[PDB]
RNA sequence: CAUCGGUUCUGGCGGGGGGAUAAAGGCCCAGGGAAUGUGGCUCCUCCGGGAGUGUUAUAGCCCUGGGUGUAAUACCCUCGCCGGGACCGAGGACCGCGCUCUGCAAGGAUGCUGGCGUAAUGGUCACCAGCGACCCGUCUUGAAACACGGACCAAGGAGUCAA
RNA sequence: AGCGAAUGAACUUUAAAUAUGUAAGAAGCCCUUGUUACUUAACUGAACGUGGGCAUUCGAAUGUAUCGACACUAGUGGGCCAUUUUUGGUAAGCAGAACUGGCGAUGCGGGAUGAACCGAACGCGGGGUUAAGGUGCCGGAGUGGACGCUCAUCAGACACCACAAAAGGCGUUAGUACAUCUUGACAGCAGGACGGUGGCCAUGGAAGUCGGAAUCCGCUAAGGACUGUGUAACAACUCACCUGCCGAAUGUACUAGCCCUGAAAAUGGAUGGCGCUCAAGCGU
RNA sequence: GGGAUAACUGGCUUGUGGCGGCCAAGCGUUCAUAGCGACGUCGCUUUUUGGAUGUCGGCUCUUCCUAUCAUACCGAAGCAGAAUUCGGUAAGCGUUGGAUUGUUCACCCACUAAUAGGGAACGUGGACCGUCGUGAGACAGGUUAGUCCCUACUGAUGAACUCGUCGCAAUGGUAAUUCAGCUUAGUACGAGAGGAACCGCUGAUUCAGAUAAUUGGUUUUUG
RNA sequence: AACGCGACGAUAACCCGCACGUAGACGUAUAAGAAUAGGCUCCGGCCUCGUAUCCUAGCAGGCGAUUCCUCCGCCGGCCUCGAAGUGGCCGUCGGUAAUUCGCGUAUUGCAAAGACACGCGCGGGAUCAAAUCCUUUGCAGACGACUUAGAUGUG
């Protein structure tokens, strides 16, 4: 009837993808499956995905997928009856949550001692507990908010302390440049924007964001791997408690 | 259509008491007293687990069903006011005449009066009367702020709302002129 | 008031016929099927309550064919019987048609009882009440609307007489 | 209707409806035979005479409060409106014919009221039953029954058009056609939103985002030589798109109802009034 | 000279032109093509250098509408301040002249807060005829056309309810307007030139209702 | 509001004479408030329903018993009722089928003018308490109307 909302039609090339993408996706799985030896596969539980691109341009030899797990799961096949190979419906047990697939030719001890040997800071998305207390100070805010030293630190653009303010910081600007308190110093306490041991909901999330504090790890954890000669799979570690379906 | 039932929940923690004795609901917990009146919406209300209200509606139409989820986050409402709180941290920003605020709570009908002297050097002093329920006391940890407390959500959101309306700027740019006092923090005193 | 006649309104009852000799339905007999899935069984936040499996078990339902069965009932048509109320009584020897024939409800109301003369029943006036209801004549016009006459009463007052 | 009949409204085997001319016996028919003043090649026609049958179905139905001829005698010789058909015209009104009907010389019931609408025609009365119209009160008669719809900041109200549109409506209900969906729909939240490439021209500057043109490719799960905010240019935020969490139906365009708006002046006033909201409104 | 309509409008009127082309959802003779066709856009008017108004008035007064000029309130604008501009709610309260003119408007000038526009059956205080003319014209030519009642309201009285005193208040009318000065303040704001407002205080115009101490005016106290 | 209402002050009891006795009674009986997607309550339970609850026998309702302390009414006494004003309790007195009887009711025939007592008023006169006219006043006046004053005084 009526008392709707208007959705707005967005006048821009990219449209939606559909059916077709999802037959493409299973074609190229389907089309190397046969062509490489091992089947890895690897969970990013809560992480930015932003450096597995880094990850595709070391690893050239290898080929690996990660898209709609059950799309991944169905082109693996999920049943015994319907599979592509044989032990390739024990990795559909296996993708449950944030999983890729790793398709690789080269000797598995070589894959998990690099990814044993990866380690990138990141930084922490929504829902994992602070590592450290961070803290602007109650002076005039810099980029960084105090985690370089001030004397080669840059003070933060004023574009900014429209969603500083949005975000929760009682921020002002003075003559310019933005200021938590006092233009000098002091008059105010300051902005602790991350505790010890508390979870990290989505504002200060954005506040670590903008102001390049990196609190998190990037690691991605090897599950296990299916070999096309030996047919079977073998639980590396991370599969041993992992809750899996 | 007239739709023959339509239920909603409404969970209920473990340091409450409520009760509904038509529709007039009293939740009674750590925080205080609060109590409202729903007679304008015909809701049946009824026990359905150990600590879920049951709202329900039978033989209704569209609105009548969006009726029972309007009064779900009322009651929900009084159910976080009287466990958690709500607060509201305005702050008054300037130019160049220093805006003065002065809270004292009245001895007679207990309630917080905020009143405001010097607003772009105006020579008015301007009292608001804050809703018997709520508390305002000025900010220590940070300048120029000021704190909103209470159990009423639409208490603290009025008082604070009748503060920034008194304080609007006339008959001059509001482009240039940025003097007056704005809620900026808005959630719970736990 | 009783017994009648004419008209009429309104209640109740006994039959008959028809439709698919209603369609249904109850109780049987035989075959088939399903879930808004009975009991059972498994999982099952156990006064309790969900999920799944499986065709009558400790519930039942649907579809088809047959019997009771020429079943009942609804609906439509139809032959009658009894009750309650209102309005009316025209005509004045016999004759006619009839019938249940020692006379009848058959070409129109009799029988019985009571009331009525210091008033039965009427009249006129005044007024109240409900409903109704433009001021007459003339003239114009399709018509209204205009226009002319009307202060009131009595007497007079206008198609006549000759060829 | 057909053209598996022919031919092609102007086609037809057949044939409408619907109004509208003409006949349906005895005062009638046919032919035979004669004449004429008429006519024709000619009783070929017209008229005058001749013959017959059927008078107890004499040649469809229905009705028939008589019909016809002659003579004599009064009053009349206007129109208005509507339906249908039809001629012409306008921006729209409008003008003219023909038929029928109403009013004219006509009372009554109804439409609150009324020349033109609906019902129905008239002695004086009693009884019964209806029509048109009504049954919340004024007002006799239902606050009758069944299923829906509608809330109007002067709704609508029973027998009717213009303003008025391919119009505006985050009002409400019903429906149609396409599309997505446990291969997790739309909405949300958590994130990614890359690399050649600060792509080429212009130029203090212009890196996706003042302009002109082009608008390609790798990784992909996807990502535009970019949807907006921004900067002097940057940076940063965002959208398109994509992934994870939740979990079941959605969402686009039209259609039909009812409702709002779709233009209003000026003494105070009108569904007839009161008033009516699961109506005392609207459809059956 | 003959014929014909007794007469006009009464859900009339207002703000956005016409013509031709292109596009076009729908509907239709059988289908968007027998064709009807909005919103836009293109060509013409129309582009590359900055006077118009005939009979009328003129004034006061009443009442109403809003289509609002001012005064109150808001929304928007490079709206810094000041001054404004556009729009919306609003009829409570007010609402000019002068020059010129036949008269008005336009324009110009002055004052003011502004000196808006309308309605009130558009409020209350010849008509031929005759005579002579006929290329046109007339007529000391004619006669004729062509309207004091009732009542509402207000004021003052008023019969009856025993006279008189003190009251209540249904209903009806209803009233206040606009400007300025002091302080805020030479302050916010501003490069400069300039330049506010709220609270508080004091006057003035108009309007309404009273009054005669004082100051004018007037003298059937004829002092 | 001259056809709305209230509080208050002072009145009109005598005597003589005479004119008449329902815009609709017939048991003219019945106080919670409040909600209606709830409420009442003996705290047992109850609610569609006023289809309820009180009263109702007796010559138009007699007389006398047997028998009963129930109901009704009048006066007080003490308190309560004020939105446009009443009930409660106690005491006296009068009446009173909750049970059972006896003596009357008739021929007004099957439904359709006597006496006594009490009110409402008229027509006289006498007894009150006022108002108006009168004379003065000028705070008022078109004329009515209005403000005063006139009975011994503060005239």
């Amino acid at each position: 009837p009526k008392s709707k909302r208007a959705r707005v039609y967005h006048l821009i090339q990219v449209n939606k993808k559909g059916r077709e993408a999802k037959e493409r996706l299973f074609s190229n799985i389907r089309e190397t499956i046969p062509k490489y030896q091992h089947c890895f596969v690897f969970s990013v539980d809560n992480m930015r995905n932003n450096y597995l691109k880094d990850v595709r341009h070391e690893l050239n030899d290898c080929r690996i997928f990660f898209g709609k797990t059950k799309l991944m799961a169905r082109a693996l096949g999920t049943t015994p009856e319907e599979e592509q190979a044989d032990g390739l419906h024990r990795l559909t047990r296996y993708l449950t949550g944030t999983v890729g697939l790793l398709f690789t030719n080269r000797d598995p001890a070589d894959i998990e001692s690099y990814f044993s040997n990866l380690s990138q800071v990141d930084f922490a998305r929504a829902g994992t507990v602070a590592p450290r207390t961070v803290t602007v100070p109650t002076g005039i805010v810099y980029s960084t908010g105090g985690e370089v030293p001030p004397e080669h630190d840059v003070p933060v653009s004023h574009t900014l302390e429209p969603e500083l303010r949005r975000l929760g910081m009682p921020v002002r600007m003075i003559k310019g440049k933005v200021c938590l308190g006092d233009e000098k110093g002091e008059a105010s306490e300051g902005y602790t924007i991350c505790k010890e041991g508390e979870v990290l909901d989505s504002r200060q999330t954005r506040l670590l964001k903008l102001f390049s504090i990196c609190l998190s790890e990037f690691k991605v954890s090897l599950l296990g791997y299916w070999n096309s000669a030996s047919g079977e799979v073998t639980e590396l570690e991370a599969g041993k408690t992992r809750p899996k379906r | 259509m007239r739709y023959i039932h339509s239920e909603e929940t409404i969970p209920v923690p473990e340091n409450l008491k409520v009760s509904i004795k038509s529709r007039l609901v009293t939740v009674e917990g750590p925080r205080g007293k609060l109590q409202k009146d729903l007679s304008h919406i015909a809701v049946n209300f009824s026990v359905v687990k150990k600590g879920v209200i049951g709202l329900e509606i039978h033989h209704g139409s569209r609105k009548d069903v969006a009726a029972l989820r309007t009064v779900r986050t009322i009651i929900n409402n009084m159910i976080i006011g009287v466990t958690k709180g709500f607060k509201y941290k305005m702050r008054y920003v300037y130019a160049h005449f220093p805006i003065n605020v002065n809270v004292e709570k009245n001895a007679e009908t207990g309630c917080y009066e905020v009143e405001i002297r010097n607003f772009i050097g105006e020579k008015i002093v301007r009292k608001v009367v804050m809703a018997p329920g709520v508390e305002v006391e000025i900010s220590k940890a940070q300048k120029d702020e000021l704190i909103l407390s209470g159990n009423s959500l639409e208490a603290v959101s009025q008082s604070a709302a009748d503060i920034q309306q008194i304080c609007k700027v006339r008959n001059k740019d509001i482009r240039k002129f940025l003097d007056g006092i704005y809620v900026s923090e808005k959630g719970n005193i736990v």
